[PDB]
RNA sequence: GUGAUUUUAAUAGCUUC
RNA sequence: GAAGCUAUUAAAAU
């Protein structure tokens, strides 16, 4: 619905995150797990698609 | 029972060593000052412990009760030995300032020893 | 002319407040008990001239004369009682005249409010109606007219400054009670009877109404102070009237007194405290409970105190240690210990010199917080505001919660199916949601809204006997070690217990005499236990964090073996209130909605939610739950063993240490869901709170416009069993609970209710509604019930709106219509999108998973909404699926889903 | 590290009609 | 086929 799969891959992003073990920076954890609720929590698809993309910078980041 | 026999032998142990690791002197000093011999709980810790552990959530809490290389609390002394932040990192005592206060990981722990 | 006359020889400028000679009409509460009417309520007051008084700026100050008009008679009787009387500081001037002849009686200097208002407006708190209450709060100087201005000043949760601001008045409730005391004294000494009422008592703490006092002979006076004392009672901890005791002598310039830290009695303070402020309360105070008489005298002098032990340190209270030795070896154990509600408890079998400890007594000194407080180190801990005792460890310990996992096969094939698309009814709203380390920490100091509330003695005394008549067709009693059933054993043991194995290592290792042993130990001993806060990892569609309490094995073990006699009966039992233990297949969900129907006159129905439930739970509440469970031993129990079975409930389960990240802290109170009696006790809680409702609903209507004389004899008759009677009247009893199973029917389930009630007496104001279920939880619970989580329904034939997170639907089963409970159908979704094991995302070995799905969707394949059949008939497709690539067919078949909902039959 | 209690389904055993 | 019991896995509710 262009909002459920913004939704969807916003927890795969976050599961591959744990799983790379970003934890370990616990800075880095609070800001991965505030994008993920934030995202979880929007509404509107617009705001959604930003903060995925602030979520992937993290990963691309590695 | 080698269910019962394993599990006996192991409250025995932690019991004793907690026991040796008693702060003898002062507890001492202070339980049988009390008229019946009775104390609180909530005291002896505060009363006899010899190693303190603060945990300070931003720099604005920090300078209101850790400020400098000593401090007081509980109607005593502590020395700071060392500092330690959320990821279990020593921290100098020179790098928490209000300028470099958002590059740490918060919160920190401070562990001191009783003067 | 009248202006000077009321001036008098202490001239003023006088402000006329009405029309000079008039009496001025207010609208005010009186607490009220005559022939013909009762009750604490609102009425409105004709016989008074009011004369507001100015000063040098001709600006008018907080001061009137009151002037009242009355007959001969009450002008001589009233004369004679103040000329006895006039020695007494506490008493408001009185002026004697009459000038036209008709007698006038002036009261000079008075305030515009009095006690009972104040009483009355903290107590019946309705937001967007607080007038009064506002007017009060600027008056006195507690905050400005713009604190109003912002919103949600008023409740405890999002404006936590409303605690300062109420607080504010502590000082001049304090004045008033000590006026009181003195007033008493005066009257005792001079020979005078009559009953106290707040609404004789003005702002400042002098009286002025004695037109229906006696004189007797001098010395033997008596003065009635049970109404006064028990509604004010509410107020004395909200306002925290008793903050002046904790300083040097009794004022607030001067610093706090420094207590010895090893005292921890106060026995005599708390004498002391009760001789000053309620002297002429005429029932024994045992400032520690062990020395009552029942269960009865036991809440009556908790409650006192509750109020009592805000005075004294912090540190005073919980354990207390001795020194032991172990052949020789010293050993500090638990002894005692100094309850905030129950005064201090000593252990009955102390042995200081004792060799080869048994498994019994390993387990009671490992499961003992004393030796862990000992060896751990000092810890001050900025995040919380609660007590931290130690640190166990070397360093803090932070706690994640991973993110769900994602069922892409599943979510595929709803796409594919046409699901998730724009402008659509169903979207997914349930997640798992991540959480830092610092989501233990936040959700512990939750706690903060957990505070001390003391509660009107005399109507919580009445609203026990009558919630102890919901429990009277159950069998309880003690069981023996064998006759204990536990569901699981492979869980977790708590703190230390955790170490070593599970539940079913102690449960194997301890013999049915050895359990036996340690439950006989507990009724003549307090053990103190730990408890440990986990995090639990579910799915909701909110982001905040779940948490619950790990209880000991050795506080689960006895809690059981007290317990579940009781426990077992209630949830076998079928058609009472409580509803616990049935079932919503084969026709359950109607049975249930056909007995709370019952035969209500005019039916309506209703809903309410707890904001904080758990974590707001008040302490005398918890205890009085307690007590009603406990009040089915009266065979196999006496009374110190009923005592010592309550203090050791409430030094594990309301007040203990709680490990939280390898710390140990303090728990305020409230209730610590993971007890062998959570839902049970919730559930004894909310009838409670809905009978007090009722009650304060039933007392706060005016007694001459209830058309029906049979209810007006029965306020008239509650109101003398609250305030009158200090014995159990078994008949009204009856007759009330009679009243309110006709007109009040509730089916209770935990927190959540559901209730049938006549809608022309709530209207009429003689049964609860949602603005009493919005003062009660106010001024008992310190939490503000928002009318948005409320609902009412006008129409039965559609069911409740929400009960057990389940709506209702009047659909056609084989002939007749019955009611079926659909779910959300967002939450069905994501249970099945959504995971929290990597092993479940694959649904062939997991088809266990969708067959139950797919039994709690059945029901949306009646909605009149095709998004909804949708759902019901995408999880049975997938089924098929399933079972078809893998390699029986009820799975698949409609049939095995239909007949979970039909009659068994 | 992962509580209390209630209800239900699947699977595999043991007595019974 | 019928009813009851036991263990194992799973789902929902407060
Ligand atoms: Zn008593
Ligand atoms: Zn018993």
């Amino acid at each position: 619905s262009k909002m459920s799969d913004v939704k969807c891959t916003s927890v795969v992003l976050l599961s591959v995150l744990q799983q790379l073990r970003v934890e370990s920076s616990s800075k880095l954890w609070a800001q991965c797990v505030q994008l993920h609720n934030d995202i979880l929590l929007a509404k509107d698809t617009t705001e959604a698609f930003e903060k995925m993309v602030s979520l992937l910078s993290v990963l691309l980041s590695m | 029972e080698d269910k019962r026999a394993k599990v006996t032998s192991a409250m025995q142990t932690m019991l004793f060593t907690m026991l040796r690791k008693l702060d003898n002197d002062a507890l001492n000093n202070i339980i049988n000052n009390a008229r019946d011999g009775c104390v609180p709980l909530n005291i002896i810790p505060l009363t006899t412990a010899a190693k303190l552990m603060v945990v300070i959530p931003d720099y604005n809490t920090y300078k209101n009760t850790c400020d400098g290389t000593t401090f007081t609390y509980a109607s005593a002394l502590w020395e700071i030995q060392q500092v330690v932040d959320a990821d279990s990192k020593i921290v100098q005592l020179s790098e928490i300032s209000m300028d470099n206060s958002p590059n740490l990981a918060w919160p920190l722990i401070v562990t001191a020893l009783r003067a | 002319s009248f202006l000077n006359r009321v001036c008098g020889v202490s001239a003023a400028r006088l402000t006329p407040c009405g029309t000079g000679t008039s009496t001025d009409v207010v609208y005010r509460a009186f607490d009220i008990y005559n022939d013909k009417v009762a009750g604490f309520a609102k009425f409105l007051k004709t016989n008074c001239c009011r004369f507001q008084e100015k000063d040098e700026d001709d600006n008018l100050i907080d001061s009137y004369f009151v002037v009242k008009r009355h007959t001969f008679s009450n002008y001589q009787h009233e004369e004679t009682i103040y000329n006895l009387l006039k020695d007494c500081p506490a008493v408001a001037k009185h002026d004697f005249f009459k000038f036209r002849m008709v007698p006038h009686i002036s009261r000079q200097r008075l305030t515009k409010y009095t006690m009972a208002d104040l009483v009355y407006a903290l107590r019946h708190f309705d937001e967007g109606n607080c007038d009064t209450l506002k007017e009060i709060l600027v008056t006195y100087n507690c905050c400005d007219d713009d604190y109003f201005n912002k919103k949600d000043w008023y409740d405890f949760v999002e404006n936590p400054d409303i605690l300062r601001v109420y607080a504010n008045l502590g000082e001049r409730v304090r004045q008033a009670l000590l006026k009181t005391v003195q007033f008493c004294d005066a009257m005792r000494n001079a020979g005078i009877v009559g009953v106290l009422t707040l609404d004789n008592q003005d702002l400042n703490g002098n009286w002025y109404d004695f037109g229906d006092f006696i004189q007797t002979t001098p010395g033997s006076g008596v003065p009635v102070v049970d109404s006064y004392y028990s509604l004010l009672m509410p107020i004395l901890t909200l306002t925290r009237a008793l903050t002046a005791e904790s300083h040097v002598d009794t004022d607030l310039t001067k610093p706090y007194i420094k207590w010895d830290l090893l005292k921890y009695d106060f026995t005599e303070e708390r004498l002391k405290l009760f001789d000053r402020y309620f002297k002429y309360w005429d029932q024994t105070y045992h400032p520690n409970c062990v020395n009552c008489l029942d269960d009865r005298c036991i809440l009556h002098c908790a409650n006192f105190n509750v109020l009592f032990s805000t005075v004294f340190p912090p540190t005073s209270f919980g354990p207390l240690v001795r020194k032991i030795f172990v052949d020789g070896v010293p050993f500090v154990v638990s002894t005692g210990y100094h309850f905030r509600e129950l005064g201090v408890v000593h252990n009955q079998d102390v042995n200081l010199h004792s060799s080869r400890l048994s498994f019994k007594e390993l387990l009671v000194y490992a499961a003992d917080p004393a030796m862990h407080a000992a060896s751990g180190n000092l810890l001050l801990d900025k995040r919380t505001t609660c007590f931290s005792v130690a640190a166990l460890t070397n360093n803090v310990a932070f706690q994640t919660v991973k993110p769900g996992n994602f069922n892409k096969d599943f979510y595929d094939f709803a796409v594919s199916k046409g699901f998730f698309k724009e402008g659509s009814s169903v979207e997914l709203k349930h997640f798992f949601f991540a959480q830092d380390g610092n989501a233990a920490i936040s959700d512990y100091d939750y706690y903060r809204y957990n505070l001390p509330t003391m509660c009107d003695i005399r109507q919580l005394l009445f609203v026990v006997e009558v919630v102890d008549k919901y429990f009277d067709c159950y069998d309880g009693g003690c069981i023996n070690a064998n006759q204990v059933i536990v569901n699981n054993l492979d869980k977790s043991a708590g703190f230390p217990f955790n170490k070593w194995g599970k539940a079913r290592l102690y449960y194997d290792s301890m013999s049915y005499e050895d359990q036996d042993a340690l439950f006989a130990y507990t009724k003549r001993n307090v053990i103190p236990t730990i408890t440990q806060m986990n995090l639990k990892y579910a799915i909701s569609a909110k982001n905040r964090a779940r948490t619950v309490a790990g209880v000991s094995i050795c506080s689960t073990m006895t809690n059981r073996q007290f317990h579940q006699k009781l426990l077992k009966s209630i949830a076998a039992t079928r058609g009472a209130t409580v509803v616990i233990g049935t079932s919503k297949f084969y026709g359950g969900w109607h049975n249930m909605l056909k007995t709370v129907y019952s035969d209500v006159e005019n039916p309506h129905l209703m809903g309410w939610d707890y904001p904080k439930c758990d974590r707001a739970m008040p302490n005398m509440l918890r205890i009085m739950a307690s007590l009603v469970l406990a009040r089915k031993h009266t065979t196999c129990c006496s009374l110190s063993h009923r005592f010592y079975r309550l203090a050791n409930e409430c030094a594990q389960v309301l007040s203990e240490m709680v490990m939280c990240g390898g710390s140990l802290y303090v728990k305020p109170g409230g209730t610590s869901s993971g007890d062998a009696t959570t839902a049970y006790a919730n559930s004894v809680f909310n009838i409670c709170q809905a009978v007090t409702a009722n009650v304060n609903a039933l007392l706060s209507t005016d007694g001459n416009k209830i058309a029906d004389k049979y209810v007006r004899n029965l306020q008239h008759r509650l109101y003398e069993c609250l305030y009158r009677n200090r014995d159990v009247d078994t008949d009204f009893v009856n007759e009330f609970y009679a009243y309110l199973r006709k007109h009040f029917s509730m089916m209770i389930l935990a927190d959540d209710a559901v209730v049938c009630f006549n809608s022309t007496y709530a209207s009429q104001g003689l049964v609860a509604s949602i603005k009493n279920f919005k003062s009660v939880l106010y001024y008992q619970n310190n939490v503000f019930m928002s009318e948005a989580k409320c609902w009412t329904e006008t129409d039965l034939t559609k069911g409740p709106h929400e009960f057990c997170s389940q709506h209702t639907m009047l659909v056609k089963q084989g002939d007749d219509y019955v009611y079926l409970p659909y779910p959300d159908p967002s939450r069905i979704l994501g249970a099945g999108c959504f995971v929290d094991d990597i092993v479940k995302t694959d649904g062939t070995l997991m088809i266990e998973r969708f067959v139950s799905l797919a039994i709690d969707a059945y029901p949306l394949t009646k909605h009149p909404n095709q998004e909804y059949a949708d759902v019901f008939h995408l999880y049975l497709q997938y089924i098929r699926k399933l079972h078809d690539e893998l390699t029986t067919s009820r799975y698949w078949e409609p049939e095995f889903y239909e007949a979970m909902y039909t009659p068994h039959t």
